[PDB]
């Protein structure tokens, strides 16, 4: 009570150049929400019924390291900033949100959970502001019910002056849109 | 031009 989240490292800086190049990553995956990182950026994958979910903005077109190699994205969706793979072995995944619950939790990349009032299909404001670097590297991270399900992955802050009042999201149903048309 | 890497991991409870 309530929902809680802790985070664990398992590759560094050289391991993860490496693991780039070859697309051959052998680890053993846990975990509800990845913690990926490209050349040039980090940032969070949710895994929801089999599928990772990013955001294009982090992840392109590029391929996810996998221990078969490197996974082919099986959904992309450039204008809704969307991308998936299909979720490697160990990687737990979570359960869309049905009850329609609007008090809800952002996960973000410091393991932090926090509160977020859901006022519309695709955002919500943040019950407290925070800095915009507080949330950098987050994007692709969940949304959560008070259940533990999952409304949406986060997309895009809402700020102004270096603070964030809100956060832009992608909510579940534009996934299996992008399971549908693709 | 390189894989996205997973470098870490977030446990929900
Ligand atoms: C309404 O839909 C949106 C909204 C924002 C998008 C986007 O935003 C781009 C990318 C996105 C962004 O940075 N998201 C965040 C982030 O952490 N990205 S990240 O992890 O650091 C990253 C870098 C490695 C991926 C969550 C924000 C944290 C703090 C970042 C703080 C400063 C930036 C403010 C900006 N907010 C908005 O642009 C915004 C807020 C509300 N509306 C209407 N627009 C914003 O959040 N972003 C600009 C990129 C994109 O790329 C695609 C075109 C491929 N598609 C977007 C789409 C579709
Ligand atoms: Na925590």
């Amino acid at each position: 009570a309530p929902i809680t989240a802790y985070s664990q490292q398992t590759r560094g800086l050289l391991g993860c150049i490496i693991t780039s190049l070859t697309g051959r990553d052998k680890n053993q995956v846990d975990g509800e929400v990845q913690v990926l990182s490209t050349a040039t950026q980090s940032f969070l994958a949710t895994c929801v019924n089999g599928v990772c979910w990013t955001v294009y903005h982090g992840a392109g077109s590029k391929t996810l390291a996998g221990p078969k190699g490197p996974i082919t994205q099986m959904y992309t969706n450039v204008d809704q900033d969307l991308v998936g793979w299909p979720a490697p072995p160990g990687a737990r995944s979570m359960t869309p949100c049905t009850c329609g619950s609007s008090d809800l939790y952002l996960v973000t990349r410091h393991a932090d959970v926090i509160p977020v009032r859901r006022r519309g299909d695709s955002r919500g404001s943040l019950l407290s502001p925070r800095p915009v670097s507080y949330l950098k590297g987050s994007s692709g991270g969940p949304l959560l019910c008070p259940s533990g399900h999952v409304v949406g992955i986060f997309r895009a802050a809402v700020c102004t002056r270096g603070v964030a009042k809100a956060v832009d999201f992608i909510p579940v149903e534009s996934m299996e849109t992008t399971m549908r048309a693709s | 031009k390189g894989s996205v890497v997973i470098v870490g991991r977030i446990i929900l409870s």
